[PDB]
């Protein structure tokens, strides 16, 4: 995994 | 230190000094063919490549405490970070375990960098045999991850050095292609897949800004908004235990099949990618009213620390694994889910766009997130994938 945030 | 590209037209601009020395597709290659960029090497390099004055080689046996403590710390203060230094993966010892001793695993390819002098670890890479089925071809590769240099270490190139050792250490066990993720863009992805959110204490993510507020929408809305059910609804859900250890192998063989790039888990693999560990991997498995397994969902635990926050330190994350489905709809299925890490205490439910979460996604109140997760092959050209084909 990388990372990720809701835009 | 030129940096990394996020998005395809960012990688368009850049110049790939190492992976362009590398077989691997170059970017923008229309690729019509199917196999290895390169034949296999007949005769392999006996010595580690050379690390730059005052580093050396050391492979970390996991099983040692203190080491296994080492690289913790290594990934806890090093690895993935949001582009905003806001959160850090926390990954946890017992979860290096489970990722990085699954069957077959060997102690040279736990390959760490230290500091000569004062034996400091400072950088990591790590593979684990992982036979792969991409479009008509099954073959033995491997998987790498958890590659980590110190940021005291960043962009002097040391992380050439730990592809080309990791790749020489594979190359000695007879192995010749890898699978590989990252939230980057390099030569060159076979498959782009999206995050998704689906938030679970939606007070908590906005606090520590992991989440924001819609335009319009209030705090007491968007709580309503995400709110679940207290227990499951799916008939017969209950815990996967040794005994499903064999039907959840069948259940995932025979689903893996629709897409182009999967895993391909024997019955003992199963068993440790699946088998329930707490704060590790959640399995579910649905029992029927005639005892049989006819569906499984799961999903692992990753927290991240909080870097700056006065009242939340740590946020929890469930991810996605597997979910496999031949009676209870996908969408119940991932809907318990839900409900299952929500009562779990994780405070956010990330999925990516991959394999049929695209029916489900949107249906379920996640949100797309601002990341992807690039899916790529070391020396093997194929044609590029949807999302939706992607199984791994
Ligand atoms: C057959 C067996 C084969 C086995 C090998 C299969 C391939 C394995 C491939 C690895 C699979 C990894 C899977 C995971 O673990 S993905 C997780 C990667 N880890 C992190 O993102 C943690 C935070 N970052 C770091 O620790 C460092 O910034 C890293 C180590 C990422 C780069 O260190 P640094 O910042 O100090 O840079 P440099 O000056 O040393 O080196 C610059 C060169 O590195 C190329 N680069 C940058 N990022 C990545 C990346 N994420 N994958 C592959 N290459 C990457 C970059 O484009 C440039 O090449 P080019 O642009 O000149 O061409
Ligand atoms: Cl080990």
């Amino acid at each position: 995994d990388c990372f990720s945030k809701p835009r | 230190g030129q940096g990394p590209a996020k998005t395809m037209e960012e990688a368009s601009k850049r110049s790939y000094q190492f992976w362009d020395t590398q077989p691997v597709p170059k970017l923008g290659e229309v690729v019509n063919t199917h196999g290895p960029v390169e034949p296999d090497k007949d005769n392999i390099r006996q010595e580690p490549y050379t690390l730059p004055q005052g580093f050396t080689w050391d492979a970390l046996d996991l099983g040692d405490r203190g080491v296994l403590k080492e690289l913790y710390t290594l990934l806890n203060e090093n690895y993935v970070e949001d582009d905003d230094n806001m959160f850090r993966f926390d990954y946890s010892p017992e979860f290096l375990l489970w990722a990085l001793r699954p069957p077959g695993w060997l102690p040279q390819w736990h390959c760490g960098v230290r500091v000569v002098s004062s034996r400091k670890l400072v950088g990591f890479i790590s593979a684990i045999p992982a036979n792969i089925h991409i479009y008509d071809t099954e073959k033995k590769m491997v998987e790498i991850n958890f590659l980590c240099v110190h940021k005291k270490l960043r962009s002097k190139r040391v992380a050439p050095v730990l592809i080309r050792e990791i790749t020489r250490r594979v190359h000695l066990e007879g192995i010749f292609q890898a699978v590989y993720t990252a939230g980057v863009v390099l030569p060159k992805p076979v498959g782009t897949c999206r995050y998704w959110h689906r938030s679970l204490n939606p007070r908590k993510l906005i606090e520590v800004k992991f989440s924001h507020l819609s335009r319009n929408m209030t705090m007491q809305r968007t709580m309503k908004l995400y709110r679940l059910p207290e227990t499951p609804k799916t008939a017969g859900l209950r815990p996967m235990e040794t005994k499903d250890i064999p039907v959840v192998h069948q259940l995932l063989t025979r689903y893996l099949k629709q897409f182009h790039l999967t895993p391909v888990m024997s019955q003992e693999e199963v068993e440790h990618w699946f088998y329930p560990q707490e704060n590790i991997i959640d399995t579910f498995v649905v029992e029927n009213a005639n005892g049989e397994v006819t569906d499984f969902l799961s999903f692992y635990t990753l927290p991240s620390t909080i870097m700056n926050h006065p009242t939340h330190k740590s946020l929890k994350a469930a991810y996605s694994f597997y979910n496999v489905h031949t009676q209870t709809p996908l969408l119940d299925l991932m809907s318990d889910a839900l409900v299952l890490a929500k009562m779990k205490g994780f405070d956010v439910f990330n999925a990516l766009d991959l394999m049929e979460n695209k029916t489900f996604l949107e249906k379920l109140k996640f949100g797309i997130g601002d990341g992807n997760l690039q899916y790529y092959l070391y020396n093997w050209k194929c044609p590029s994938m949807g999302a939706e084909k992607v199984g791994l």
